RNA sequence: AGAUCUUGGUGGUAGUAGCAAAUAUUCAAACGAGAACUUUGAAGGCCGAAGUGGAGAAGGGUUCCAUGUGAACAGCAGUUGA
RNA sequence: CCCACUGUCCCUACCUACUAUCCAGCGAAACCACAGCCAAGGGAACGGGCUUGGCGGAAUCAGCGGGGAAAGAAGACCCUG
RNA sequence: CACCCACUAAUAGGGAACGUGAGCUGGGUUUAGACCGUCGUGAGACAGGUUAGUUUUACCCUACUGAUGAUGUGUUGUUGC
């Protein structure tokens, strides 16, 4: 009922789930889960991730 | 019964080890009978023995 | 030869005798304990059950360190176990006392174990090592073992 | 000597015997205080833990940093299928205490009650009560039951009703229902065994007994952990990594004298598994349950006034390890003993709710339902499927559905 | 009655401590009264040539080999065996 | 002493293998005046026994290390001969 | 023991065989190796300094922690005080 986010894989983000990161330099992100919070700690693309949502709007899938 | 004996006996006159001596399980009654070298021979020569292939080691993974 | 308590009758009575049988003695003694009093058949089929680990015999003197068993509830008691040597021992004496209630052509369809006694028999001595070249005994524990069967129905 | 530096002692004196519950349900021991001005109700109830999920609430607390704001706050789930009363107990008030004083039980007994008598209810022949509730019918045995209550009604000081759960109502294995003594109170020894009498062979559903955004106490037996050592039995300190022959231990149990060890000291054995009690926990949501008028009603369990989402409290998947929740659901606020599907009883508070915490109106807005077996990430099977698209197997069975 | 006495016998402890150094056994069959341990076959493994292989010295002295037994021993068992 | 490193620690938790656990079989050893609930008293000046009092309910299991001034050596310190 | 740093409402003093080694550790004292200084002719000594130096056993009774039970109510169960 809150503001919903958005992760690194793009998914919605409900209150309560994830952790929301902020860096030292000035930009805060929000990841669903540790996988995605591992995959940014990475520096994993997003667009190379089947699963991403990122790639799935690239890809033009379905 | 026990052919340990019969086991020895083919392994020597083989001339391989006991690994590849191959020792018919039907005819068990017909081997325990023979106690002397000839008869192993002789066991040997109808087919009751039968010394088995090496295990195979291919290097063509290694070529 | 000289058993001891003799039965008030002895015509329909049989008898079965073993010595220097390689049991643990204590666990012959609880078992013969527990199937004190009963008819032929069923201390056959409990002895059976033995066997089986469905029915545990209860240790009631020699419990020291005895675990606790589910089938004890059928007794008063709580520790148990299944002695399996015990119960063939056991049933190769039943066995011989059958044959000679048969030999004495009195039907085995009516006995009941009024009398069965366990006692030590001679120790016989093994040997084993301890930690500072020390030898200690590795004695064994066998019994002799005396049992009066009788008609009654 | 003294210890060189003080510390408070680890572990409570309270709950000395850390022992094994005697018991599988959880027993009242203190009822409320009656007072005969008020109505006749009932004090208390049996629940079962289905499971635990979040809330999103606004607070109402002034001169906070929480006023006006949005908090999450987890909640347990307890459904309560309404109880069906059997019998009733009049306790009569001795200098030795109280004592029973003479039990009526009602006929027609369920058939899931009756099984509670029996250890070895498969090869039963069912007999318990047949011949006890015939005198419900001849006049000699109606004559004794009308004496009976006369003599309840002109001797004993408080009595309680007898109420079974329904256990064909719960997904559970177990056929075998919860029997429990229920006090009532409010009101003289007439009026209240009046009301207990209509309420015979009946179903009194939860919200009768409790209402909404209302704190009461939590009674129940606590996950058994097993045989425990000392360390995690009563969170001593570890001992040094040099240590020899233990280091998850309690270095000195007691000084040379008195010459035995103390009862406070701190000793391995059973973990879990205790009786206890718990007090002032919130009830956030009584649910409704499942309905059919024309269809199935699933909204009523989880949607809330700006949700708006045709949804139930049945989590994505169902609740874990235990099942579906179709009836009365309890929402308490925090954390309640017990595992999963374990018995509970709740029971309104001893004490008189004045504080701040108390009394205050909750308002749901929004209640998560997504999976808890693994990371859920969708509320409802419908935007799942809209989030997703088609799939595979979706495709293959419109294939052969053409 | 003593002498931490000598010799010998026997208890409680106690059916207790214990039978945990070196990855691992499984199926079927046969003999056999009796099979987790005997033997054969199949399977999975291990030792991995500085070996759990092949042979010698010193030392041991018949343990070597065949057949047979299930009294005792191989701290379980064994139809097997130094 | 410093850089890095880390469950030494904050502050503990989980997992694996073998044990312990139970069963089958086999099966000792140390030790043992007799036995083994405590408080106070007196006493060889710190009792399991005695007095006073508190009390006391068969058989046992897994732990445990407060006590038995536990066991292991006729104190190796000191003194005498 | 002492002292300092910092925090805190406060950083009070003590006992239980100078509590607590079959709970740990072994840093010190208090063996055998060794060096320095002092003493002694010397072997050797030094509540003078330094360094390195095996911390055994619980399965018994009891205590304590848990676990079966056990006594009567005819049996057995349910609910309770
Ligand atoms: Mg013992
Ligand atoms: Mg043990
Ligand atoms: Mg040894
Ligand atoms: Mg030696
Ligand atoms: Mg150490
Ligand atoms: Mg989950
Ligand atoms: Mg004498
Ligand atoms: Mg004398
Ligand atoms: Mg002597
Ligand atoms: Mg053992
Ligand atoms: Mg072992
Ligand atoms: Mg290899
Ligand atoms: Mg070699
Ligand atoms: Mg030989
Ligand atoms: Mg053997
Ligand atoms: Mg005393
Ligand atoms: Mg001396
Ligand atoms: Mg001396
Ligand atoms: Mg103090
Ligand atoms: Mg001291
Ligand atoms: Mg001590
Ligand atoms: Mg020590
Ligand atoms: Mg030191
Ligand atoms: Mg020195
Ligand atoms: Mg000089
Ligand atoms: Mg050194």
């Amino acid at each position: 009922m809150k503001v919903e986010l958005c992760s690194f894989s793009g998914y919605k983000i409900y209150p309560g789930h994830g952790r929301r990161y902020a860096r030292t330099d000035g930009k805060v992100f929000q990841f669903l889960n540790a996988k995605c919070e591992s995959a940014f700690l990475s520096k994993r693309n997003p667009r190379q991730i089947n699963w991403t949502v990122l790639y799935r709007r690239k890809h033009k899938k379905g | 019964s026990m052919l340990r004996l019969q086991k020895r006996l083919a392994s020597s006159v083989l001339r391989c080890g006991k690994k590849k001596v191959w020792l018919d399980p039907n005819e068990t009654n017909e081997i325990a009978n023979a106690n002397s070298r000839q008869q192993i021979r002789k066991l040997i020569k109808d087919g009751l023995i039968i010394r088995k292939p090496v295990t195979v080691h291919s290097r063509a993974r290694c070529r | 030869v000289r058993y001891s308590l003799d039965p008030e009758n002895p015509t329909k009575s049989c008898k079965s005798r073993g010595s220097n049988l390689r049991v643990h003695f204590k666990n012959t003694r609880e078992t013969a304990q527990a199937i004190k009093g009963m008819h032929i058949r069923k201390a056959t089929k409990y002895l059976k059950d033995v066997t089986l680990q469905k029915q545990c015999v209860p240790f009631r003197r020699y419990n020291g360190g005895v675990g606790r068993c589910a089938q004890a509830k059928q007794w008063g008691w709580t520790q148990g176990r299944w002695p399996k040597k015990s119960a063939e021992f056991l049933l190769h004496m039943l066995k011989n006392a059958e044959s000679n209630a048969e030999l004495k052509g009195l039907d085995v369809d009516s006995l009941v174990i009024e009398h069965i006694q366990v006692n030590k028999a001679p120790k016989m001595r093994r040997r084993t090592y301890r930690a500072h070249g020390r030898i200690n005994p590795y004695m064994s524990s066998p019994c002799h073992i005396e049992m009066i069967l009788t008609e009654k129905e | 000597s003294h210890r060189k530096f003080s510390a408070p002692r680890h572990g409570s004196l309270g709950f000395l015997p850390r022992k094994r519950s005697s018991r599988h349900r959880g027993k009242v021991k203190s009822f409320p205080k009656d007072d005969p001005s008020k109505p006749v109700h009932l004090t208390a109830f049996l629940g079962y833990k289905a499971g635990m999920t979040h809330i999103v609430r606004e607070v109402d607390r002034p001169g906070s940093k929480v006023n006006k704001k949005e908090v999450v706050e987890a909640v347990t789930i307890v459904e309560t299928p309404p109880m069906v009363v059997v019998g009733i107990v009049g306790y009569v008030e001795t200098p030795r205490g109280l004592r029973t004083f003479k039990t009526v039980f009602a006929e027609h007994i369920s058939d899931e009650c009756k099984r509670r008598f029996y250890k070895n209810w498969h090869k039963s022949k069912k007999k318990a009560f047949t011949k006890y509730c015939k005198k419900w019918q001849d006049e000699d045995g109606k004559k004794q039951l009308e004496k009976d209550f006369s003599s309840m009604k002109k001797y004993c000081q408080v009595i309680r009703v007898i109420a079974h759960t329904q256990m064909r109502l719960l997904p559970l294995r177990q056929k075998k229902a919860h029997l429990m003594e229920i006090q009532v109170n409010g009101g003289t020894v007439a009026e209240k065994l009046d009301w207990a009498r209509e309420r015979l062979e009946q179903q009194v559903p939860v919200n009768q007994v409790f209402g909404q955004d209302e704190m009461i106490d939590v009674i129940g037996v606590t996950k058994g952990k097993g045989y425990k050592g000392v360390t995690s039995r009563w969170h001593t300190k570890k001992l040094p990594r040099k240590t020899h022959r233990g280091l998850r231990k309690v270095a000195c149990i007691g000084a040379w004298h008195p010459a035995r060890v103390a009862f406070s000291v701190a000793r391995a054995g059973q973990k879990g598994y205790h009786h206890r009690t718990e007090i002032n926990k919130k009830i956030y949501k009584i649910g409704q349950g499942y309905l059919i008028k024309d269809g199935k009603l699933i909204k009523n369990n989880a949607s809330t006034d700006y949700d708006l989402s045709d949804k139930s409290i049945n989590p994505l998947g169902g609740f874990v390890h235990y099942g579906e929740v179709t009836n009365d659901f309890v929402m308490l606020k925090g954390c309640v003993v017990g595992t999963k599907k374990r018995v509970l009883t709740l029971r309104k508070s001893l004490l008189v709710q004045t504080k701040r915490r108390a009394l205050e109106k909750i308002d749901l807005k929004f209640i998560d339902t997504t999976s808890k077996f693994g990371h859920g990430r969708f509320q409802t099977m419908e935007e799942k499927k809209a989030f997703m698209g088609p799939l595979k197997k979706d495709r293959i069975a419109k294939e052969e559905g053409a």
